[PDB]
């Protein structure tokens, strides 16, 4: 259950986590090589973005672009009817693209390892943090 | 012809990420919702644009959600500045998302354009407007190019 | 009153100023030494905190009570429910001290005049604006 | 010494690690619930005894949940100083004297609150330090209650 | 208005400010700065000093000509008959731009947000008297 | 060059020396009048032409002898920014221009009115650096006149 | 401003990021090639008008593709002066005047060649600002042409 | 295609990341956790030089000299005539030493990887460095 | 005249002076001050460069365009057929100059004066060897 | 017997690294081509046994490759001096490579060392001859060592 505390602890670490300017593409840059490392096949998926060179600039403005959706998602975890308006768009934006439904569990596995490794381990909880994570995706996969 | 410089870009990104809200939304969809009530107010046909987001209730879920991804456009747009290689994809790709829209033209960005130029004073601590309005430029005509 | 953007001038400037301060105390006991050199008939509404000594612990928590006041207002200014509440509960307790629209004038002066020499940016009708708003709730 | 100048300073540090530039001002009232639901459950106290009858849905009881937080704030920032310390959990002493059926007990369950949400959201906190800290505020608090 | 103490506290505190300035020309322009981010509509009426471009020189110097005239008005503000006359000056050079209050009142939150950014003491009422007294010679 | 940036540097070290915290805002005035004295002997120039006739005792001339003194504040202190300067002397040149009998030499006599009264209030000024940047003001207000 | 100093000192860096000490002195040959290659097709001029006809293998066209590379690196390292930049801008602007064909247009089609040859050695170049800077040089060579 | 601006930044970054006297050491350390991490089997053919203690002397002499090698090739990139001979010379070296073709490819990522995370992957041109590696490797396989 | 070894120390030391100076137009302006210091006859050819003035635009732009064709031939010392072109170019801008080989000399005695105080290693002959490489290829 | 001490190691390191041209293979190729020239013009016979490598036309690619693999070989080294136990078990591997190679004696180190003693006073600023003599005897006979 991602709860008023849970809410609170992960506005609190995705804010000090994703920061400004070019340190946001070091986030980025830790999630997929994380998750390209796991899910190999899922690379094909970003063909039109060149995810075959994340390093280029066609990708990191997509991995910008993720960074953007994820950080309105976790500024509006305290309104639901807002949230929910987000996701909505959220799948709209990623239905009728063949991504495998492993690759969200997959994904919030590369996001939350990367976050936990920019804020630091001792000051982290993967409870909230999946908690949270879950109910993102679960209105994006479908 | 003026150019949003490498000095140009501090200031704003200073501005904007000294009034910006990292953690909540309610701030940030205020900034859209005054931004918005001015450009509508500017162009009253502008709002017939957005009726797919519910712009006549402008206290809505459904348009204080669109007000959440523009102001995200911009806090994303305005942070890749200092990486403008990137910066031109990210306005190639919301220009394509705009030129989808039937009834968006470049017009519109310079109603835009004065309806944050009104806004940003007020919530801005020392509102560099100069600085704001060159590259602000530099990234709306990214976005209306095309259309 | 208080507009919804002028609330964010006022809440940053009042963190950058108050909530960034090396010695809240202090800032605290700046901000009703102003108000006393502003209106020193005000200094004796608060014979019952110890203002004799302005350094008293007495004196001191007064000052600390008031400049918290004023941070859990500010925080609360979007929630025009919740300040509402709050400022009514405040009203009913300075009601019994027949204070004067002076008092609160001279109070706001004091604000404006400690909470900008912490800063690099102050919006001064913003400001006006939002302590009219705190002030015309807790006057009644 | 129970709640040591080193105790206070991380008490103090942790507090605002909580509501840092991100936090404060906008998740006063998120926390400030979490603490009583945390609290009506360990005192058994009545929710109808508060203004607004503990609902949180309710104007009149989030006003009094940031006064509650405020003055946990305050108390909590004046720990490195003793004098000033004593003299704030007197008034409040004095002002929950005045309120019928507040117990020693219940102030000593609401400050344990306290730190247990904190904990919660910063899970780092050092809950040694918050302990000692948090029972010579409930002492001050609910002296002769 | 304005008087003699007052005039003592707004001398002293626009000399730590203005006159301690290390770019008395970034000052100058952080307080038309100011008024246009608290007034756009005044932003046209300097047209003529080339305000498009805040940063050149023809702007610069109208924002250094009329804190320079803030200098100057500040210092003989003792000497009430040469500051009339030289008020009177200044309003002969402003009647034709078709000023309003709303413009004067502008210039004076301004003056008042950018001043005490750079003090760490600042008398507000003290210094609305004083402007008061400035802005009144000059609109007329 | 004439008029460096260590000569302006100078020039505004010692006009702020001459209005020092102790000085700035008490002596404008017997500075101006001993310089606009200095300066019709050395021009010739009637004071009828000024404002209350050059009567130092009249509150007319008093305020143009401030404004004059604040104009040569303003331009000596852009001294370092030479296109910030030339369009403040420009503008006094504008100025001047519509004003009937004011000649390049009266403005160069005015301008080495304001060096040598420096210079006999502060015995230790830089005379060489005070010519070459008061020349250059000087060629700035009287340019075409 | 349209190539404001820190604009410049930022192409100045990477100009000099792409000519560091291992690679300055042996690669200007291959970077001025890439150039003149990408500058032919964004022109339509012909490799005929130049030295050696364009051909890569001669060394006539090898020092003709060294004299552009230095004077854009002299041009470039001038950036912070502008009054020095804009002298030796119109040199360079002399200098082509006295040769049949070079249009406005080629010449913003060879300052974009470097900026585009540039990005693609040093892909974290900041392109706005040479675009800023070359379009100021450009304007410089090949003003009146 | 290894082009000529591809050599220019291969060379330029390669100058960076190689460095000097034991930094070198670093550089190839990241290569042969790496590449020994996804393609285990391969440590086996470095049995004469200690493959199964990479920070012994004789691995780290041998990691020296594969990076000389390739340091030879990345400055002869732009004399092929040269650039052939260095490669044909490692070819003779290479072979019946029975190392797998896939050992190249893999060995081309590790190296690419280490480069990368030695000099920034901001600064990083995954394109260019495949183009020129594979021309590298094309010489030596066989 | 300048052997592939000699290349090696001018170029490596030619980086280490004027590839590593701070200000490009002082060290180009050092090396025009010591010519004319080392022959005043040498200052009259520039009369079309504003030398007059020594920090003007005009002379400072002349003499980053000397140090940067110097930096050009330098960098193609060891491009033996491009450089001897670049050289013939860089003849035919100075012919109708009337220089005489004294003029050449004392250039070289500028260059060896300036770049050495740079540097903590000089090679004095291998120097001398490739300005000659040089000048021989710009005199004619 | 004098030895190739901390000190000595660090000025070889710095006169190699400060006449080293990172990136390209013409300096490196111009230091080996004097130094075999240099060696070839001590010991005539020496050249026949570089045959392998076209010794006979300095000029040919064939040749100016075994320069770069020379050169390689000795900043691999010289970069080891730092790392004496790794440095050991490079030069046993040189020297077993040099077993294989019929004629290639002790004594021709000897003149390889005078080559080098000629020609980096040439190509290195400041150069330190006693160190350097001492580390490439260092160097060069851990190669000649069993031959
Ligand atoms: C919290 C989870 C995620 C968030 C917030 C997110 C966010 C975004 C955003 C904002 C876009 C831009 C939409 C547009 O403007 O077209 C996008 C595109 C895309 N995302 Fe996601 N994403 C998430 C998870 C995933 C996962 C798990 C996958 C696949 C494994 C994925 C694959 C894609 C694809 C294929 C696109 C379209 C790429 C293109 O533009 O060509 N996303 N995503
Ligand atoms: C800097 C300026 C702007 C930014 C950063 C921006 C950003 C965005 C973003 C992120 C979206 C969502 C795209 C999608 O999900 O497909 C959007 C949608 C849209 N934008 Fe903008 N926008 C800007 C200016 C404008 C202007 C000036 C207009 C018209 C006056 C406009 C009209 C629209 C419309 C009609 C939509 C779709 C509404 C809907 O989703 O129902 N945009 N914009
Ligand atoms: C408008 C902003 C103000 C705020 C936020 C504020 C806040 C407070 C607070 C928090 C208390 C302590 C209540 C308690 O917990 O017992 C208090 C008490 C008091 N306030 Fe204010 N106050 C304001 C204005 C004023 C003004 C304008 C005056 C008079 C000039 C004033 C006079 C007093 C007095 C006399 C007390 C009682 C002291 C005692 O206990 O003897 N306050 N105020
Ligand atoms: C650490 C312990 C506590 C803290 C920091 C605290 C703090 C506060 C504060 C700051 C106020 C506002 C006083 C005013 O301005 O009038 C207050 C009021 C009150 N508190 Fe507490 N309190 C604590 C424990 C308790 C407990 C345990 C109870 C109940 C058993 C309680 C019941 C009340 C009630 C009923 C009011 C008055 C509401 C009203 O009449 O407006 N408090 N408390
Ligand atoms: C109350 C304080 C003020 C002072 C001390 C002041 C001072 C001055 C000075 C020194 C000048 C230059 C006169 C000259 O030498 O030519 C000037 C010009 C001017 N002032 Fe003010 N001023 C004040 C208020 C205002 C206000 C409130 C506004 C409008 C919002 C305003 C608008 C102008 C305009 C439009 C000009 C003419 C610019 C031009 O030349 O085109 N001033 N002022
Ligand atoms: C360094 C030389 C000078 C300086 C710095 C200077 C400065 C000034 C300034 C600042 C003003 C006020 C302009 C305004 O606000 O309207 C002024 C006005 C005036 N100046 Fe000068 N001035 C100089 C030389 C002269 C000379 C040489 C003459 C006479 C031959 C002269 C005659 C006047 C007169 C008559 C006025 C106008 C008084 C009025 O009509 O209000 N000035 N000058
Ligand atoms: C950013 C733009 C350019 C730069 C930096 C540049 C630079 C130079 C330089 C430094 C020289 C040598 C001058 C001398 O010493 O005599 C030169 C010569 C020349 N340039 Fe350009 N140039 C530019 C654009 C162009 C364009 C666009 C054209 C053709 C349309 C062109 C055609 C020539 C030719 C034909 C020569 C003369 C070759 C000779 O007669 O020796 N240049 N240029
Ligand atoms: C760019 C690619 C490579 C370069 C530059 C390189 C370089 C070298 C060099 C210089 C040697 C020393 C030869 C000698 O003196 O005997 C060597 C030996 C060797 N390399 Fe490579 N190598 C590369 C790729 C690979 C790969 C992909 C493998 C296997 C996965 C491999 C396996 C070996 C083996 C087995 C030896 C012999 C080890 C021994 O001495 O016992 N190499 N390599
Ligand atoms: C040997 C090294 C020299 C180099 C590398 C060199 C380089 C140059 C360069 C790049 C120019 C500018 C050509 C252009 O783009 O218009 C020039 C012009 C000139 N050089 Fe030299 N030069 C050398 C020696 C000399 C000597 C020894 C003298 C006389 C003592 C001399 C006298 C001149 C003159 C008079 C000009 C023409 C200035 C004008 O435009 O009026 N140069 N030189
Ligand atoms: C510090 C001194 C030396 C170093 C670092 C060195 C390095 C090398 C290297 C790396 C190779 C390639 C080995 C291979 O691929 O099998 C080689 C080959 C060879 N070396 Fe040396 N060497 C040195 C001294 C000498 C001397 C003094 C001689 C004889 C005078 C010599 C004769 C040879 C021969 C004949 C070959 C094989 C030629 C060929 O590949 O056809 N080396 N050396
Ligand atoms: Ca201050
Ligand atoms: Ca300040
Ligand atoms: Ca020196």
């Amino acid at each position: 259950d991602c709860t008023s505390l849970n809410r609170l602890l992960v506005k609190r670490q995705w804010a000090e986590a994703y920061g400004e300017g070019t340190n946001r593409e070091l986030l980025g840059n830790r999630i997929w090589e994380d998750l390209f490392a796991n899910m190999p096949d899922a690379r094909g998926l970003f063909s039109r973005v060149n995810g075959n060179d994340i390093d280029s600039s066609e990708f990191q403005a997509h991995s910008l672009r993720v960074l953007g959706g994820l950080d309105m998602c976790v500024a509006s975890l305290d309104d639901v009817p807002v949230l929910n308006a987000l996701l909505a768009r959220l799948n709209s934006q990623h239905d009728s693209r063949g991504i495998p439904a492993a690759g969200y569990p997959a994904f919030v596995a590369s996001a939350i390892s990367a976050v936990r490794a920019t804020v630091g381990a001792r000051s982290f909880d993967n409870d909230a943090w999946n908690s949270c994570m879950n109910q993102i995706v679960s209105g994006i996969s479908g | 012809s003026s150019c949003c410089s490498s000095e140009d870009r501090a200031n704003v990104m200073h501005n904007w990420d000294a009034a910006w809200s990292a953690a909540y939304s309610d701030r940030r969809v205020a900034l859209a919702q005054a931004v918005f009530a001015s450009l509508f107010s500017r162009d009253a046909a502008a709002q017939g644009l957005f009726s797919g987001v519910s712009a006549d209730n402008p206290d809505s879920a459904d348009f204080r959600a669109h007000c959440v991804r523009v102001v995200n456009g911009l806090d994303v747009a305005i942070n890749m500045l200092n990486d403008p290689a990137v910066l031109n994809e990210q306005l190639a790709h919301l220009s394509a998302q705009h030129q989808a829209r039937a009834g968006v033209a470049a017009a519109h960005f310079d109603v835009m354009a004065e309806a944050f130029a009104e806004v940003m004073p007020q919530v801005s601590s020392c509102f560099s407007s100069d600085s704001w309005n060159r590259c602000f430029a530099r990234i709306a005509n990214g976005i209306s190019a095309g259309l | 009153v208080c507009n919804r953007l002028e609330q964010i001038l006022v809440k940053t400037q009042w963190a950058q100023s108050y909530g960034e301060a090396e010695n809240r105390a202090a800032f605290s006991r700046d901000l009703f030494s102003e108000l006393f050199n502003i209106q020193g008939s005000s200094r004796a509404l608060f014979s019952g905190v110890g203002v004799d000594d302005m350094n008293s612990a007495a004196f001191t928590a007064h000052c600390l009570r008031v400049t918290g006041a004023l941070n859990r207002l500010i925080s609360q200014l979007d929630q025009q429910a919740t300040i509402n509440a709050d400022l009514a509960h405040l009203a009913g307790q300075h009601a019994s001290r027949n204070l004067d629209a002076s008092n609160f004038a001279a109070m706001g002066q004091a604000v404006m005049s400690v909470v900008p020499t912490h800063l690099d940016c102050f919006n001064q009708h913003a400001w006006g604006e939002c302590y009219e708003r705190i002030a015309s709730g807790i006057s009644g | 010494e129970c709640c040591s100048r080193g105790d206070a300073e991380v008490v103090i540090s942790e507090w605002d690690q909580v509501f840092n530039a991100a936090m404060a001002g906008s998740s006063e009232s998120a926390i400030g619930v979490a603490i009583f639901d945390v609290f009506f459950t360990s005192s058994g106290v009545s929710p109808s005894m508060f203004p607004g009858g503990g609902d949180s849905s309710s104007a009149e009881f989030l006003a009094q949940v940031s006064r509650v937080i405020s003055g946990a704030d305050i108390a909590i920032n004046s720990l490195t100083n003793r004098a000033t310390c004593d003299s704030l959990l007197s008034h409040l002493n004095a002002q929950h004297k005045a309120i019928s059926g507040v117990t020693g007990a219940a102030v000593t369950h609401l400050s344990e609150a306290i730190s247990s949400v904190v904990a919660q959201v910063l899970p780092s906190a050092h809950i040694d330090a918050w302990g000692y800290c948090m029972a010579y505020i409930a002492a001050g608090i609910g002296a002769g209650l």
